[PDB]
């Protein structure tokens, strides 16, 4: 469950914070995967 | 829920747009690891196992097999809720401010509720950066009425049991001596067999500019980066230039075995339900954050600070 | 300690429902509004139900500490332990409940003052007694006091 | 003066230390439950923002001016130049913001008191102090006004010397 | 359209034929956004947030928190229309005048309009660029006779609120006086929190030539990009050579967030709907072209000049 | 509306000029993708 | 009736009246006052004027 995915709509806020705290986690594995020291 | 709450169907919409921490760049990939936790404490335990004697012969008949011990270390770690508050324009009220090419009162300084939470959450990341790096918190140049904090919530900087250069003040222009402490610090340093890793060193922009002068055809960088290879087995050496840094110098391994980053899985700005309204057109809005989770073992990290006075 | 944690081995039997408020562990106040205003602040020592000042100045925050006379500031009313945080009403804000006084002299219709250790002390004056002093443990008083402001 | 205060040619140049700006948001702490009051102000007379403020009821409506600790209602924490409309938080209340001072060299912890013209001074000036003002950050100014963060709790019981 | 209009018919077929501006060099491709104006002027708001207090603890129950502002800062920006006219042969005229493998009166000078209008193109292109890096127009070597332009629109060379350096003429030869002006004016050079980005270098043909030379096994050059490093978080720095200067040096970072540049998006030369036509074979047309759009920040260009007298 | 889309036909002058620009917008694009440095 | 508490429907039906006569009275002579007297006038803004003024 993620803020990414166009199919995704949250029931309640709890599960808005659960997106949201998913967005920023697959965010930072993208960004590392994009890095090139 | 997005039917029913704007506020929300904003906050997803323009998530995508704050820019990535540059806390980042200072840990390996595999280094940081979230856990589910707002507030309180967390407690890490840590196994281990050795040997007691040498390895037993099998040969004919025998009963007496030499054993392996095993052992724990349990560690705690705190973390701390924040909260800020911010005012900005109501959705109904949006359309009366829509201005050409931009929105909001330029005079009021009002801006609509996906700008503001944009704005806010820039600021809060900046201040997330400085602590895990610093361990302080402060909005003044100089670093003056810190928020005193829990123990148990160290940044690299300030992280104890590690080991401490100190630069007199009447050598605070002789790389010679800067680098001669730099030396004694690395001899210090104990990585044991985890030797063969990256390593990852910060100087503040003062100390940058020192750095590339001629060494006394090579510079004081060639030279510094070499010392570290012959430690760290010869491996990555990176660096990397902070402006939240002043006269100090942070050297430490991108190990996950020797120093872990355990943030909470909220660290990063996340919106509250709680939306304050009246009958005017301003509302106020509430953006959480969790600082903590910090974790490094002992004499695994070199700082060096270069006295001004 | 505000909620001092000891384990027990037997139930204590809590029927009962008078004269069961009157006690160390009952933060908050008898009565409070919706439109009360709150601040937590740092503090140092334990306020817990004193009168606080604050106290300025590594440089860090102000904080606060029991206190009282030209440099009361507010009334703490609750307490976090582990974030070592107190909740406090600015003495700008009435406030209803019970609070730590200095001996048993204190009785009903008694103007009060809060000394220099946050407790409260028979005569500017600053709150009114409601009850007599009640003695919760060893040497602890604690008065139910409306808290008005300062003369 | 005025808060907004114009085209640049050229844009202006850390998160640190950047609420110094006169048009900043007075509440360093805001609250819910703050009253916030409306009033006219004297668009010829002085610039109320960021002084204090006192009742002056006139023959048509009640307007505020800059005024002294004696008699002062409160604070005025923003005004719309649009309508001429400043917005007061009654003395009743808490404040804890940056208030327009007159002395460039004011330290953290002094004891405050504010003058004739609605401005933050040093509470050793001679006149009897009747509020709670503290100093909560050395004054600085932007190039020239001066600016202090300051708290703000009610009246003192006794005017103090 | 193009069953009746020649001309525009042939424009489209030769607009590929014009090559690039070289302008694109000096800028990254994020810098550059496109605006919908002729002539006129256009405000830009930039808007900033700020802390006001440390975060407020979250704890058992509390109503007072810390706050976050706002800012606006708006900018003015000036854009002026030009426009040339040329001559060329009509196009029933052509039949007339196509020779050997080559169209045109070459005694007379006259292009078919699609030749005629390549050229042209190209002459204008190279004005265009020698004004977004000078700020000013002329079509002299000596670079007199200067069109007068409004304010508010401004070169990477004259833009106002930079940092300024002068060689003294007595010292035009001498590469370590050059460098130390350099390094002076490189310390009071401001990029902030943005400091992470990629540096230009734009220098005369001379200039260039006194960098190669040995510095007094290292080049000037070496030393100058090494230099650069130290600030930009060790990044790529570019060195660019341009005939369009005179004894100037300019240094400025690739970054959008500090140095944007918003053209019209009708700054490239366009044909014109009016085309004068009379009884003889010689007809005339008119091109259009933009001026205008550059913004930066104070205090993020450096500019040395090298007075020769 | 680009003039390297053969398919494109324009109608009057106006949507020319815009062509014109799509097509300058493009070429910038291709520019710096294709650049080296 | 002994609190002078109305149905939300009533109490707003009389508001609205009254406002709309205070409109009225704006419209017609260019200044806004709840007394008879005329006096304790609401400051307006500059380029609002009614057929009176």
């Amino acid at each position: 469950a993620s803020l990414l995915d166009s199919n995704f709509v949250p029931i309640n806020f709890t599960e808005f914070v659960q997106a949201i705290s998913n967005t920023y986690k697959q965010r930072r594995i993208q960004f590392y995967e994009n890095l090139k020291r | 829920l997005f039917d029913e709450n704007y506020y929300a169907k904003a906050v997803a919409n323009i998530i995508g747009e704050v820019k990535d921490p540059i806390m980042y760049k200072w840990f390996s990939p595999d280094q940081i690891e979230d856990v589910d936790l707002q507030m309180g404490y967390q407690k890490t335990v840590k196994w281990d196992a050795f040997l007691n004697a040498n390895p037993t012969t099998i040969a004919n008949e025998v009963n007496t097999i030499s054993t392996i011990g095993f052992s724990s270390e349990v560690v705690r770690l705190n973390y701390l809720k924040l909260q800020y508050k911010f005012r900005h324009l109501k959705q109904t009220s949006e359309k009366f401010y829509t201005s050409d090419s931009y929105i909001g009162d330029i005079n009021n300084n009002l801006l609509p509720f996906a700008q503001a939470y944009k704005l806010a959450s820039s600021e809060i990341i900046k201040l997330i950066n400085h602590f895990v790096l610093t361990g302080t918190v402060s909005i003044q140049k100089d670093g003056k009425n810190q928020k005193r904090l829990l123990p148990n919530m160290y940044g690299l900087l300030n992280m104890p049991e590690q080991i401490k250069e100190e630069v007199a003040s009447g050598d605070k222009d002789k790389m010679d001596k800067i680098f001669e402490k730099i030396e004694a610090g690395l001899s210090k340093l104990e990585l044991g067999d985890e030797f063969s890793t990256p390593m990852m060193v910060i100087v503040d922009p003062a100390t940058s500019l020192k750095l590339v002068k001629p060494y006394a055809c090579e510079k004081w960088e060639d030279v510094l980066i070499q010392t570290i290879k012959a430690i760290n087995n010869r491996e990555d050496v990176y660096i990397e230039t902070s402006n939240l840094l002043k006269h100090k110098i942070l050297i430490y391994p991108l190990n996950s075995e020797l120093i872990k980053f355990k943030p909470s899985k909220y660290m990063l700005p996340t919106p509250n339900e709680q939306v304050d309204k009246d009958s005017t057109d301003v509302a106020h809005s509430y953006i959480d954050f969790v600082l903590g989770g910090l974790l490094a073992t002992r004499k695994t990290i070199l700082q060096v600070n270069i006295k001004q006075s | 300690m505000k909620n001092p944690q000891h384990d027990a081995s037997l139930l204590s039997n809590s029927n009962e429902f008078r004269d069961k408020n009157v006690e160390f562990f009952a933060s908050g106040g008898t009565r409070t509004s919706k439109f009360d205003k709150l601040e937590n602040h740092p503090f140092l020592g334990y306020p817990y139900k004193r009168g606080v000042k604050r106290v300025i100045q590594s440089h860090y925050e102000p904080h606060v500490e029991a206190g009282g006379g030209e440099d009361l500031y507010g009334i703490c009313i609750d307490i976090d332990e582990f974030s070592k945080t107190a909740t406090i009403v600015p003495i700008t804000n009435n406030f209803e409940g019970y609070l730590v006084a200095k001996d048993s002299t204190v009785k009903v219709k008694d103007k009060l003052i809060f000394n220099k250790d946050g407790a409260l002390e028979k005569v500017t004056i600053n709150a009114t007694a409601l009850t007599d002093a009640k003695q919760i443990s060893n040497e602890v008083y604690l008065v139910k006091v409306a808290v008005f402001g300062n003369k | 003066y005025s808060k907004s205060m114009i085209e640049n040619k050229v844009f202006s140049s850390c998160f640190k230390s950047k609420n110094e700006r006169v048009d900043a948001y007075s509440f360093a702490c805001s609250s819910y439950t703050d009253k916030i009051e409306e009033y006219l102000y004297d668009p010829a007379n002085s610039f109320p923002y960021k002084r204090g403020v006192k009742l002056v009821p006139k023959e048509n409506s009640i307007y505020v001016e800059v005024g002294a600790d004696t008699d002062m209602y409160g604070i005025c924490v923003d005004v719309c130049e649009f309508s001429c409309t400043a917005y007061v938080l009654p003395i009743t209340n808490n404040f804890e913001g940056y208030l327009v001072t007159r002395n460039p060299s004011i330290k953290i912890g002094e004891i405050l008191d504010i003058n004739n013209n609605g401005v933050i001074i040093k509470a050793g000036g001679g006149p009897p102090t009747a509020i709670n003002i503290y100093a909560l950050s050395d004054s600085f100014t932007i190039n020239s006004i001066n600016l202090i963060k300051v708290a703000i709790f009610g009246n003192r019981g006794l005017e103090k010397t």
